[PDB]
């Protein structure tokens, strides 16, 4: 028993216990409240009880008294039984799910033997992510991102099957529109950006980490990603478009007109330039792989067949406007430039001649 | 119309079928490939049929002949020699094995297949399979028509079913033949009503779900609760339970029943009373212990609160509220403020009873969880007066 | 905080001690409690304590001369009736911590007479029980294991300080002279 | 003779020609890029067999 009993063990330094009492206060109301009915009263003395816990900067130094205690456990239970249930209950009682989300992110981000933990639970809030989108705000899905961030290990070692359940979601928002928009002065115009983005960003966190790009994750991601064509644009998979000129110029000229807080084009822009940056960086890293191994090869070789040269170059002298002086910041962007540049110099490079234009 | 349906459909009482011999005598004989044979579903007591526009139909025994309502057995689609018809007083060799057969359908009038459609639509992709099941010449390869009998003491209760609703169904249509005139001298109606069937049936239906005792041991109380769980989640299946609220309002909508009952004349102003308490009785016999048939009851909460009936049923109502109260806590969510009021007005009204203070209980901390609503409401509403 | 109490006779030591001794210095948050203002969120109503600890041991020796006297009477009507509650309070009081050492002291004694603190009586454990009295005890005796435990825990981690102080002094020690004098 | 299972690969030849089936790399673009087109080759020393 007394085996048993010693992680749960600490021992702290003197003239710090009146924060520790303050810490022990809140989540003893939080371990209270955890049995009360879910209230408008209840929510809102929890998120003050997470505001408060959060600013009390014992967080700050001793992450193994807070993984000793269980509180991410508790907070996680919480965010189950607020959750669970259909899509309009997971909008029931929108708020101080945010809260939960934005205190595990943190608390990954705190440490590691942290984020190996948080670890254990990514397919629970990657299922719980795609209905938990509702309105802006934190997300299961950036909790999830957050596991992973700059880890070599975790990444590679322990991502079996969910890449497969991304990528099938990913497919699932390709086809149809989001009701949601659709409501309030919407073209409805199928296959929303809004839905997909986020999804690619969690695969662009997935398959490149530290600075190079994983082989292994790499290859899943690009085989189930070319296993089904409508996760791509239907501009590259329908023959009605016409790579990402058309659909560009497309989307400048919805920008341009009132009509055919968000602005259609630029969601529009933003899905296309995070699709061409996720496969820039799922490209073969450093030419080493590819000096003497054919695998290599033939990826680079199916993302030359995806994406035809020239058509980055075309982007790239389409013009911006530049108002100087500024406007708008949901416009053509000068931020998605650096994406088509980075496909770019990773499968296609630099000879000499193409350096003119 | 017959479907190809896979799922929880396997466990309820809408998969059975019964084969008749066309021969009286010693039908229960092994059974042969290539006899005649007609198959029965008991519950909708109807018979296969072929017709000439709509196919494989289930009709009634009435309507159907014989050429249309035969089918066989055969191993094989190829025809065999035309001589399988043979006369035999004993049981005989075991022509069909079970578990292995693999047989196929072949109705014997037409000679022509009746596997199944298999239409694949586009249209209803996400949805459970399910294809109507029609003729086809050629046919195909993967029917897999393999026999596995597992009828037992579930059989016994499909047929009770259907004899239960048809006897309801009958008496409600005599409801239906005369609420609408009113009665005088006389005859009220020529078919009249069948009262001491349904007496009786309600008697025996309130025995067969009699909660197991205590004093047994616990291997055995164990296994009467799992067969009582799964008889009483078939009887639901089947939908005895909306046939019981049926029966139930037509009765209730005669109030006194004094002279409202004189509407139907005499016969009826003697076993008003004692039918109505023996539906609910049954009704509370069959919403115990069952999770989901009390989970059910969320639509109908206002339709059980609501009545409060002086004279015709006490506490009856009473136990089917306990019980969808104790049971099911997707109800508790949904109590708001009126019923609270009736509940209590139900003290004022009756006296003081303890089974409304278990009630008022049982209202506020069910499972783990405390709501507070329901909590705050009581006690606003035991005003400080002292009454 | 020692492990085992102040060992007299030197050789001859190691007496276990009495369970739930209040020496320990753990970490615990108040009960805050609130006044009954009887308004008509808001905290528990405030009762005095003291009556009540009084109160209930009292009670206890009276309930325990009772149950002794082997009357043909019970105080409720029955032996359980009469045993359940009064100990349902009183593990109640020690579960909050209010109860003292004096507290605790003849309560633990009341639980067992003949072995107890030094250089006839019944105690509960030795009459008969109706059953469902047991369970209590039960819990009393889970707590009493529980402040052992505590006990053992708040002395290891005194020890394990101390001599982590001493072995990084030593390592200071060793780290300083040699090594660095560099003889090469 | 070797059973044939699922999963395996397999080569085949022709018999006219004696020269093996393939994808080749150079097709008529029609969905352009998910167009391969497939044809024999003379000797079987690739990977597209």
């Amino acid at each position: 028993e007394l085996l048993r009993a010693l992680p749960r063990a600490y021992t702290i330094s003197p003239s710090s216990v009146e924060d520790t009492m303050s810490l022990l206060e809140c989540l003893g109301q939080i371990r209270s409240l955890l049995i009360v009915q879910m209230g408008p009263q209840e929510e809102n003395l929890m998120i003050q009880s997470i505001g408060n816990i959060m600013n009390n900067k014992v967080f700050y130094q001793h992450p193994n008294l807070m993984r000793a205690l269980g509180m991410h456990e508790t907070v996680m239970e919480v965010m189950v039984n607020v959750l669970g249930g259909g899509e309009t209950k997971e909008i029931r009682f929108p708020k101080m799910v945010t809260s939960c989300c934005r205190f595990l992110c943190y608390f990954c981000r705190i440490s590691r033997q942290n984020q190996r933990s948080m670890f254990d639970h990514l397919s629970y809030l990657l299922e719980n992510s795609g209905i938990g989108l509702g309105m802006q705000g934190s997300t299961p899905l950036d909790v999830a991102a957050a596991s992973v961030i700059d880890n070599n290990e975790l990444a590679l070692a322990l991502q079996e099957q969910d890449l497969e359940k991304v990528v099938s979601y990913l497919a699932g928002c390709g086809l149809q529109s989001c009701p949601m928009l659709l409501a309030k002065g919407y073209p409805d115009i199928g296959w929303n950006p809004c839905g997909g983005e986020r999804y690619l960003d969690f695969l662009r966190f997935a398959v490149f980490v530290n600075g190079e790009s994983v082989e292994e994750n790499a290859n899943v991601v690009v085989r189930l990603l070319i296993r089904k064509p409508e996760c791509f644009g239907p501009a590259l998979r329908g023959e009605g478009g016409s790579g990402l000129l058309a659909a560009i110029e497309e989307a400048i000229r919805i920008s341009e007109d009132p009509a055919r807080r968000v602005h259609l084009g630029h969601a529009i822009m933003s899905f296309y330039a995070a699709l061409i940056d996720l496969l820039g960086r799922c490209a073969p890293e450093m030419h080493l792989i590819q000096a003497g191994k054919g695998e290599a090869l033939r990826i680079r070789a199916i993302l030359r067949s995806l994406v035809p040269l020239d058509d980055l170059v075309g982007i790239i002298s389409l013009p911006l406007q530049i108002p100087t002086l500024x406007x708008x910041x949901x416009x053509x962007x000068x931020x998605x430039x650096x994406x088509x540049x980075x496909x770019x110099x990773x499968x296609x490079x630099x000879x000499x001649x193409x350096x003119x234009x | 119309l017959v479907y190809y349906e896979g799922g929880a459909v396997c466990t309820h009482a809408r998969s059975l079928w019964r084969l008749e011999p066309l021969r009286i005598s010693w039908s229960g004989s092994h059974l042969r490939w290539g006899q005649p044979l007609r198959i029965r579903h008991v519950t909708t007591g109807r018979y296969l049929a072929l017709t000439e526009d709509q196919g494989l139909v289930v009709v009634d025994a009435c309507k159907a002949h014989t050429k249309a309502t035969s089918f066989c057995f055969r191993v094989s689609k190829e025809k065999l020699d035309t001589a399988p018809k043979r006369d035999v007083e004993g049981m005989g060799p075991p022509e069909i094995k079970y578990g292995e057969s693999l047989c196929f359908v072949q109705h014997v009038a037409s000679g022509l297949w009746l596997t199944y459609a298999a239409p694949d639509p586009k249209a209803l992709r996400l949805g459970v399979l399910k294809k109507k099941a029609i003729l086809h010449q050629e046919g195909h390869m993967d029917d897999a028509l393999f026999l596995t009998r597992c009828q037992q003491e579930e059989s016994q209760a499909a047929r009770m079913i259907h004899s239960t609703a048809g006897l309801y169904n009958q008496f409600i249509k005599g409801l239906d033949s005369f609420s609408g005139k009113p009665r005088g001298s006389g005859p009220p109606a020529g078919p009249a009503l069948p009262i001491e069937a349904v007496i009786l049936s309600l008697q025996d239906l309130i025995g067969y779900f009699e909660p197991p005792s205590e004093e047994l041991q616990h291997e055995e109380k164990q296994s009467k609760l799992r067969s009582l769980r799964n008889r009483q989640s078939l009887f639901q299946e089947e939908g005895m339970l909306s046939l019981v609220l049926n029966c139930i309002d037509r009765l209730n909508v005669y109030t006194t029943a004094a002279h409202f009952a004189e509407y139907a004349g005499e016969e009826a102003a003697e076993s008003w009373k004692e039918i109505v308490n023996l539906l609910y009785e049954l009704l509370a016999s069959l919403i115990r212990g069952n999770r989901a048939n009390c989970a059910l009851f969320s639509t109908n909460l206002d339709w059980v609160v609501s009545k409060l009936d002086r004279l015709e049923a006490s506490s009856g109502i009473l136990e089917v509220l306990y019980c969808v109260l104790i049971e099911s806590p997707e109800v508790l969510n949904i109590i708001q403020e009126n019923h609270i009021k009736s509940i209590i007005s139900l003290l004022d009204k009756h006296g003081r009873n303890h089974k409304v203070l278990d009630v008022l209980c049982s209202l506020c901390v069910c499972n783990g969880v405390a709501v507070r609503s329901n909590q705050d409401l009581i006690t606003e509403n035991l005003l400080p007066g002292r009454e | 905080i020692t492990l085992f109490p102040p060992g007299r006779k030197g050789g001859n030591a190691r007496r276990h001690g009495l369970p739930g001794v209040g020496v320990t210095t753990s970490l615990r948050p108040p009960h805050h409690f609130s006044p009954p203002c009887f308004v008509a969120a808001r905290l528990s109503p405030a009762i005095p304590l003291e009556a009540l600890r009084d109160k209930a041991l009292r009670m206890l020796g009276e309930a325990v001369r009772d149950g002794g006297q082997h009357a043909r009477d019970p105080v409720g009507g029955s032996v359980e009736f009469q045993f359940v509650p009064v100990l349902k309070l009183v593990s109640t009081l020690l579960v909050m911590g209010i109860f003292g050492d004096e507290d605790v002291k003849q309560i633990l004694k009341m639980i067992e007479p003949e072995v107890f603190t030094e250089e006839l009586e019944e105690g509960l454990l030795q009459m008969k029980l109706p059953e469902s009295v047991k369970l209590q005890m039960c819990n009393l005796l889970e707590y009493f294991c529980d402040q052992e435990l505590q006990h053992r825990v708040e002395s290891l981690a005194a020890f394990a300080e101390r001599y982590v102080d001493k072995l990084q002094a030593n390592q200071r020690s060793r780290y300083a002279l040699l090594m660095r004098a560099f003889t090469m | 003779h070797r059973t044939l299972l699922y999963g395996h690969a397999i080569l085949l030849r022709h018999a006219h020609s004696r020269m093996y089936l393939s994808c080749l790399t150079t097709s008529r673009s029609m969905t352009d890029k998910l167009a391969f087109d497939v044809g024999l080759q003379e000797d079987a020393t690739g990977e597209a067999c």
